[PDB]
């Protein structure tokens, strides 16, 4: 019910961009991860997921070091992920897209392939679209199915990647409902985004890196004081 | 200054597309001294000057292609980084691109002239020896190509960035191949020199397609 | 099932990149007149013996590109699959294709090619079966015997070449270079099958496996790309 | 694309593609 | 010295985007053009600086109908565009970079042409470096140079295209000093953005685009008061 990735370091052809970074999340929290661009926002975050491999340290989820193990079994281990842009399968039916992850759930039976399909379909109030092509949705409607194809993998800790990345600010009030709803069931959500003065309204630890160094952390009220964070 | 910015860089990629093109046509000729020497009675150890000093059969054919596709590739790098349209939105017009294309074409048209007259019989009369009307008039419609494709490729360099680079430079490479293949079928054929208007239509297309936004309706 | 999705996507293009490309080489066969002769309508599958495997890459990488750079392959990655399980899916849909080019080597194409030159009245290829024990007294026909047994094997190697450098070097690139690299490794089979036949016939003292080497050098490359970077 | 850009690369390519067969 | 756009429009494929656009600027004011995404911010802003063709309307600079004139001519009249992404000259010296603007500046004689650039490097604090290739510059130091390019062509109306394009908020107040500095020298500036929390601090009067209309004729104080803003 707790991951920890200690002492994360990474170099690009003999050039250090991330070096000795550590963070602790628990179950039931939203933890931000901010900073300046090109300095350790993504390269720390993409190495927790596993798109880029590590160079040192240990990524531990419940006393189980998964550091040698890439992304192709971390979703089976309990780490969810979803990209920055449109990632609906966009040739397939929505109901078929929703149980697409449910087929690789080999501890489950065939009558339960309707159970976690039909429970999770009517959970997000999108059950009126059982037959729909992939390129027949909108920006406030694509995102709600894309979240739904991440709870279906049954993860412990989902890791978003800048969800509000090009929406108008009188529409981020409904994304924050989805973030709190995932926060409601106890699964931890670690996000990284560039607009700093928007994600501080919904976050609870908010690590901040720069130049591949941990600088300040803790809580948002106890972080607006330091000289080094300016 | 800004003319010097182009011709130090298109010539930095002229030579790079040259050597990858001079090597890709050895392996369509060195095949033909192994795939034809066992099939069409050509000897074995004569290749050292047959493939060696056989290069004006091909180097009269790739200098108008390397100057063309060298310039096209280095304008595709120059539009998609939006370095054209901070230079275009300054005071200088499209004519800076066209004036630059002629200067880099002189450094090829001199080479295409010295090859076609002086380094030709250096192999055709000092290497055609073994050591072991039917007029062609194709040498003038090959020097004239070099000052012609460079005049029309600078308006055909748009990249319209929703579509990719390779699809953007498709109607340029495919339009050069149409021009540079009539001029072999109209060399083997017999109303010869009637193909001089074929050289003149795409020169008129080189003017029509170059200025197509300065003019009113 | 989404294993019936990647296989459907490859089989969507591997016909579409074939029918466009064979008929491109069909309309270029208006050279014999240089008018009622349907000589090119009658010798269509004679090209599909040899004009197919360079379309088995351009098309298994064209169509899989728009499955990958729509940010979709890194979702099935992060939802339970292994890198091997997606490699098993193209081989689940290679076996309806290697058998389909096996059929034109015996039944379809030389039957019409027998009456190809006969219909236009005013390497001695016959079949796999009839050419077997035709060369009993060896020679060049023993090579084009042994070339034609596992010329259909190269299509199964080709979709393993196309999937090789879609996980390695060529993934974060625009769609245009996936065709040029998708055709320069397809054009190079012309300059490889048409030399190492006469190489082994002249110089090669193992005169039997001179045709295995073009479909062998595109397997060392595929085992290097997916077993060295990670 | 455009209304003409998906109509030039069809006609002009076809004039290239038939012209290879003249001297093939 | 006053732009006056009147009744702008745009249509393609039988679908319309722009109707009834009548924005103006003046010498010494910072005019926003904020709004939602895809509803016509970009199509209106590219209509003023005509990368896209105008279908209807007129734009004038002191009774000079320059609407049919392309980007060749609007540089000669007072319009200076600034692109979104990295638009520096790539491999060329920084002092040599300002000189390439000053070729076609033929009203200004060519003996202060090597002297005004000496003065012009001073005020944007770039004269720390004078010979440097454009590769080795960062996203904040380069931002003070792309502005210096179009400023060197001596316009009346600089035109910016999202200078707040996702940088750290300690560099927002870096850019905010520049915009308040180039409004002092009589230059009107139109600006588009999606960072509307930071656009409405540098502004005097804004606009809005909601699928064509203009619902925001006035000051930033009329934004927290108006009802049809949703
Ligand atoms: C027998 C062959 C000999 C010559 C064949 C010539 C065929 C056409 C001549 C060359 C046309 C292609 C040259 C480049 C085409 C467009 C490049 C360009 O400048 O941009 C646009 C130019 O527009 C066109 O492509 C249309 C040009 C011709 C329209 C149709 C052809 C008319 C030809 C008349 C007679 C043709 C007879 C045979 C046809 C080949 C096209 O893209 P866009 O408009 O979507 O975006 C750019 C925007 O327009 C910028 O302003």
């Amino acid at each position: 019910a707790t991951l920890t990735a200690k002492n994360l370091a990474k170099a690009y052809k003999g050039r250090r961009v991330v070096e000795d970074v550590s963070l602790t999340v628990n179950s039931g929290e939203i933890v931000g991860l901010l900073g300046p661009n090109g300095a350790g926002k993504t390269t720390t975050f993409y190495m927790v997921v596993g798109i880029v491999p590590r160079d040192a340290g240990n990524i531990i989820i419940d006393d189980d070091d998964i550091s040698l193990l890439p992304l192709h079994a971390r979703a089976r281990r309990g780490i969810g992920y979803l990209p920055q842009e449109a990632s609906i399968f966009r040739r397939l039916s929505v109901y078929d897209n929703l149980m697409a992850v449910l087929q690789i759930r080999d501890d489950l039976s065939a009558e339960q392939r309707e159970d976690r399909a039909n429970e999770l379909m009517e959970e997000f109030h999108i059950e009126h679209l059982r037959d729909s092509m992939g390129q027949s949705l909108s920006g406030g409607e694509r995102r709600r199915v894309e979240i739904a194809r991440a709870l279906a993998a049954n993860p412990k800790f989902i890791l978003l990647d800048e969800p509000f990345a090009g929406v108008d600010p009188i529409s981020v009030i409904d994304i924050k409902r989805i973030i709190e709803h995932l926060r409601d069931s106890g699964l931890g959500v670690l996000i990284t985004d560039h607009n700093v003065r928007e994600t501080l309204a919904v976050c609870e630890r908010a690590y901040i890196v720069s130049q591949g160094h941990l600088i300040a952390h803790g809580t948002p009220t106890e972080i607006l004081q330091d000289e080094h964070v300016k | 200054i800004i003319i010097r910015y182009l011709v130090r860089e298109t010539l930095k990629s002229q030579l790079a597309i040259l050597f990858i093109l001079l090597l890709i046509f050895f392996c369509q000729k060195l095949v033909r001294i192994l795939g034809a020497a066992v099939d069409g009675d050509i000897p074995a150890n004569l290749v050292l000057s047959l493939l060696g000093l056989g290069v004006p059969e091909m180097a009269q054919l790739i200098l108008p292609l390397s100057l063309f596709l060298g310039l096209l590739m280095t304008l595709g790098k120059l539009y998609t980084e939006s370095e054209i349209t901070v230079m275009h939105a300054c005071g200088l017009s499209k004519a800076v691109l066209v004036k630059a294309a002629m200067i880099l074409a002189v450094f090829t048209a001199i080479v295409a002239a010295v090859n076609v007259m002086w380094a030709g019989p250096w192999s055709s009369r000092h290497q055609d020896e073994v050591l072991a009307r039917a007029e062609l008039n194709w040498r003038i419609t090959l020097v004239f190509t070099v000052f012609m494709m460079a005049l029309m490729v600078v308006p055909l360099s748009v990249v319209n960035p929703r579509q990719g680079r390779v699809l953007s430079m498709l109607p340029a490479m495919l339009l050069y191949l149409l021009f540079f293949l009539i001029q072999t079928s109209l060399k083997s054929n017999d109303p010869t020199l009637w193909m001089w208007t074929v050289n003149l239509i795409y020169l008129a297309l080189a003017i029509v397609l170059n200025l197509w936004d300065t003019v009113p309706v | 099932v989404l294993d019936r999705y990647i296989g459907k996507t490859i089989f969507t293009t591997i016909m579409m990149t074939l029918f466009m490309l064979v008929s491109l080489s069909g309309i270029i066969k208006f050279v014999d007149q240089l008018g009622a002769g349907m000589y090119t309508l009658l010798s269509v599958p004679k090209d599909v013996q040899i004009f197919f495997p360079m379309a088995a890459l351009l098309g298994a990488l064209l169509g899989l590109g728009m499955l990958a750079q729509r940010s979709e392959l890194v979702v099935m990655q992060a939802s339970g699959f292994t890198r091997m399980q997606v490699a098993l899916s193209v081989m689940k849909t290679a076996i309806p294709l290697v058998l389909l080019t096996m059929a034109i080597g015996e039944w379809v194409a030389p039957q019409g090619e027998q009456m190809a030159r006969n219909y236009r009245a005013q390497p001695d290829a016959l079949s796999i079966s009839g050419l077997h024990n035709y060369v009993k007294y060896a020679g060049r026909y023993q090579l084009n015997m042994w070339s034609k047994i596992f010329q259909p094997l190269s299509v199964a190697v080709m979709m393993l070449m196309a999937l090789s450098f879609i996980f390695g070097p060529l993934r974060s690139v625009p769609m245009g270079v996936r065709v040029v690299t998708g055709i320069s490794f397809g054009f190079v089979f012309y300059v490889l099958d048409q030399i190492f036949g006469p190489l082994t016939l002249v110089y090669g003292i193992p005169p039997i496996i001179g045709a295995l080497l073009p479909s062998a050098s595109f397997f060392l490359i595929s085992l290097w790309l997916l077993m060295r970077k990670s | 694309m455009s209304k003409a850009r998906r109509w030039v690369i069809i006609v002009l390519s076809l004039a290239v593609l038939v012209m290879i067969g003249i001297n093939m």
